[PDB]
RNA sequence: CGGUUGUCCGACCGGGCAGUGCCGCGAAGCUACCAUCUGCUGGAUUCCAUGCCAG
């Protein structure tokens, strides 16, 4: 199963959360609650509305930069099985949650 | 054997009887008028939904002069009202579309225009033949 | 009929295994294993479950009958699977030292 | 409405009696036959189906569940039953 | 050796299945009488693997490759993406692509050497499917259709191409491909043949409602059996073809 | 007689993947020909999918998931509370309002079913708030995604 | 929660107001053939068991 990333409010959705809307062009829309679904429906341009994630993503209040960022990327090519794998990425995750949340805060002692 | 789908479950039908959809292939038509939906049940003062991959009565109100007011069993293949996918995926279309499709399978012109619904592609396989886009 | 002008065709690759195998015949007693012979003998189209970890070829024959994972709180370890992701993790700790060497953890 | 459950009439006890019990045989092991819980809430799940003849094959169902909370049952008593020609 | 197979109900094994030379991959349902034909006619010779694309069936519409690579689109999982990877060799390289034209077992057909797409297609893409599939790609349509892959199915000793194709645009078909191609029709005269068949480098299955003088140009432009049908045997056996499609 | 005084659990007489029948009083539809709810019903032939422990603080994770978590959703269960003891968990809608006593009987019908008899394998459990359209699992990745409030860094 | 109003009391702080001014998003509650779950059990030649409902 897949997390999919809400387009309109930048919210971590999941299966059977959400709705979907797709335009006869097709191009992919996955949103997680009804109010930013009907923020698109009306047009609202989401670099316009504060409260949106990629809002804030150009605000520079959210980080851009550094290679923790760089690791979130979308894989394209599939690896066979290695139970090693796993753990050596599962425990790195561990580390990875604690760098995020340790750059969160030096970042915005960094804003004030 | 009648003309019925098999393998469709359900999902939340918005396409009653008397609804004017519009054409998808190539065959010259504009937009189709859905006047009696294959396989609905028969309930007293109930008008059949059709939902989207059925096969649809249709009649084509506005179109080329040769296919004018020419009618023909068509199954639609979009539908703008929203829909539970199996893997819980609440969808739908911008419009409501269907292609015009004989009895056996067949169907009349040569290329569907548009995006083509998951299901109507996979209950029907050469319309996913017929599909450049299928999602 | 086709005719290119230039009249030139490619290597085709016909492998020499399938060229000498046996053809289909269905009145033949040594037979395959079959899976018409397998979906009857366990039962009818909706009796007998299909195995996936049956067919799958791996390195190491016990990589099998192990169940995966796919979400990791809240992050796609699917997503976030990379070759080489111990020597990208000990490059992340390269910085690791200089960020607690230069230090901006402590509060003025 | 069924003419199985007409008239409409309120429960007169709050918790329900079970008004049935399945048929005992000696050959099973010991067990017990029912248990009470709480209704604490209901939830979302996603499943890989494995059902056979079904087109969900190794995919995933969503479906709704309940949560029923259930304490350690604490055993006070027992009753014993004889047969009598009035039941 | 082509032999007549049916899945539920209608013929276009095509779209239910790829099968290519390395691979066969057909599609999972609740009979499984194709994994059981594409074990007959496939000893335990390639990897005999069953798979759901993007949580559907059609997987002969929804998957393009040849014997050096595979595609996927993005409405893939990767649970199933895990599932095509291992249940494959090492020796194939599978990718998942982006791109607006989901269905890329119709806009894309190719051989072990050649590919064809659809004329729309986005620069950044013909560019990741000549460093997987190793082939290279021409751009041309098929009778004013843009369908390549539903339209023609390739193979290297012979290709089926749309009968009402002109014969101008046929020959410079086969002249820019370097195939000997023929303009015939398949199940009953349906114009979908791609759809409608599927051809690996030695064998083809067909469909049950398929007459036997277009088993005959099958068995004949993709030099199956002996290799006595170079396309000399569909002049020879003209008059068949002449009466059976007049 | 060896049962006399000893806390008995739900994995003693339950199991798992078990065909069950339910028993409860329905929801009264009070304050707007008679009555209309709270009625005796025996909801029959319901598939049990799960059995939680409480004390593994990881209930509510399956093989999928290494997240250390409880069944509990954010905000607690609204109008129950936050369970903190042994669960079960059945597919349906299982009769009755919160907070209610909840009878389970074992099947009456001896002949099994596969659809009884078919095993289950979890991937998750939605645990986002039921109060409202809540879009995480747990307050650990809240915070991790959320960044710092000026409420908490006042607080800090 | 955010935004937006006008009437009259000459005017106005303010009142009488629009018999609760309006428009976006959202909670609860009601709900939905507009959503989801369960639907049983046999025998005899209508009746017996069995389940459910009432007691
Ligand atoms: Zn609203």
């Amino acid at each position: 199963m897949r997390i999919e990333n809400c387009f309109f409010c930048g919210r971590p959705a999941w299966p059977s959360k959400g709705i979907t809307f797709m335009r006869n062009d097709g191009k992919a829309f996955r949103f997680c609650r009804s109010k930013c679904h009907k923020n698109f429906k009306m047009k609202r341009n989401p670099r316009k509305l504060k409260w949106t994630k990629a809002y804030r993503k150009n605000a520079g209040k959210e980080m851009v930069v550094d290679s923790t960022l760089q690791f979130a990327a979308r894989r394209n090519v599939p690896v066979r099985y290695n139970r090693e794998l796993w753990q050596k990425t599962l425990k790195a995750m561990e580390r990875i949650s604690e760098i995020r949340a340790r750059r969160e805060r030096v970042f915005y002692k960094k804003r004030m | 054997k009648r003309g019925a789908p098999g393998g469709k479950l359900k999902m939340t039908l918005g396409l009653p009887v008397g609804a004017i959809m519009n054409c998808a292939d190539n065959s010259g038509a504009r937009n189709l008028y859905i006047i009696a939906v294959k396989g609905a049940g028969a309930r007293l003062n109930r008008l059949p939904a059709g939902g989207v991959g059925d096969m649809v009565m249709a009649t084509v109100k506005k179109g080329k002069p040769e296919l004018r007011k020419k009618v023909h069993p068509a199954v639609i293949v979009r539908q703008a009202k929203p829909w539970k996918r199996f893997d819980g995926v609440f969808l739908y279309f911008e419009d409501n579309a269907g292609v015009i499709v004989n009895p056996k399978g067949e169907m009349k012109g040569s290329a569907i225009t548009g995006p083509v619904g998951k299901e109507a592609a996979e209950l029907w396989p050469r319309i996913a033949s017929n599909a450049g886009v299928v999602m | 009929v086709a005719t290119p002008m230039d009249g030139t065709t490619r290597e085709t690759f016909i492998p020499e295994a399938v060229k000498n195998l046996k053809k289909y015949d269905k009145n033949d007693p040594n037979r395959r294993v079959l899976a018409r012979d397998i979906e009857e003998a366990n039962g009818g189209a909706g009796v007998f479950n299909v195995d996936l970890r049956k067919d799958w070829i791996l390195e190491n024959p016990e990589w099998k009958y192990d169940k995966i994972p796919e979400i990791f709180d809240g992050k796609n370890v699917y997503d976030y699977i990379d070759p080489d992701i111990d020597a990208k993790l000990q490059a992340l700790e390269e910085e690791e030292e200089r960020l607690e060497k230069e230090g901006f953890y402590d509060e003025d | 409405g069924s003419l199985a459950f007409l008239p409409r009439k309120r429960a007169a006890r709050h918790r329900g009696r079970v008004k049935s019990f399945p048929k005992d045989d000696p050959k099973k092991p010991v067990h017990l036959t029912a248990a009470m819980g709480y209704k604490a809430g209901m939830t979302t799940i996603v499943r890989d189906l494995d059902r056979p003849g079904a087109k969900a094959h190794k995919k995933e169902v969503v479906e709704a569940v309940t949560i029923i909370d259930c304490p350690p049952m604490v055993v006070v008593g027992l009753v014993g039953y004889i047969e009598t020609p009035r039941g | 050796m082509a032999v007549r197979a049916q899945f539920e109900n209608s013929n276009e094994v095509g779209v239910f299945a790829t099968l290519t030379n390395s691979y066969c991959l057909v599609a999972l349902g609740a009979s499984e009488n194709f994994y059981s034909v594409f074990e007959a006619e496939l000893q335990d010779v390639i990897p005999i693997c069953r798979t759901t694309i993007a949580g559907t069936r059609i997987i002969g519409r929804l998957t393009a490759g040849n014997r050096k690579g595979l595609l996927v689109p993005t409405t893939t999982t990767d649970q199933e993406l895990q599932h095509l990877r291992n249940s494959l060799p090492d020796d194939i390289r599978i990718q998942r692509i982006e791109e607006r034209l989901s269905a890329l077992g119709n806009v894309i057909v190719c051989n072990d050497h050649t590919a064809l797409i659809h004329p729309d297609l986005e620069r950044e893409t013909e560019e990741i499917i000549a460093d997987v599939l190793g082939v290279e790609v021409f751009r041309q349509t098929i009778a004013d259709h843009v369908l390549v892959g539903s339209y023609m199915a390739l193979s290297n000793q012979g290709g089926l191409v749309h009968p009402k194709t002109s014969i101008q645009d046929q020959d410079e078909l086969s002249s820019l491909l370097g195939v000997p191609l023929v303009a015939g029709s398949v199940n009953r005269g349906s114009n979908v043949i791609g759809g409608g068949m599927v051809v690996n480098d030695w064998l083809a299955v067909t469909g049950l409602d398929t007459t036997a003088p277009e088993l005959s140009v099958i068995e004949s432009v993709f030099r199956l059996g002996e290799g006595a049908g170079p396309g000399a045997i569909n002049t020879s056996m003209k008059n068949t073809i002449v009466e059976s499609f007049y | 007689r060896s049962l006399f005084e000893k806390p008995v659990t739900i994995d003693t007489i339950f199991e798992k993947d078990e065909m069950i029948d339910v028993i409860a009083v329905t929801k009264g539809h009070g304050f707007v020909a008679g009555q209309m709810g709270y009625h005796h019903r025996t909801s029959v032939n319901h598939k049990i999918y799960r059995i939680g422990k409480g004390d593994d603080e990881a209930n509510a994770s399956t093989e999928t998931d290494l997240t250390k978590k409880k069944i509990t959703p954010m905000g607690g269960f609204v109008r129950y509370g936050e369970v903190n003891n042994d669960y079960v968990m059945i597919k349906g809608s299982v009769p009755g309002v919160k907070k209610r006593i909840m009878t389970l009987r074992k099947s009456l019908f001896t002949h099994t079913s596969r659809k009884a008899l078919e095993k289950v394998e979890l991937k998750w459990i939605d645990t986002s708030s039921e109060f409202g359209h809540g879009a995480f699992q747990t307050a650990a990745e809240k915070k991790q995604f959320m960044g710092t409030l000026k409420k908490d860094l006042q607080t800090s």
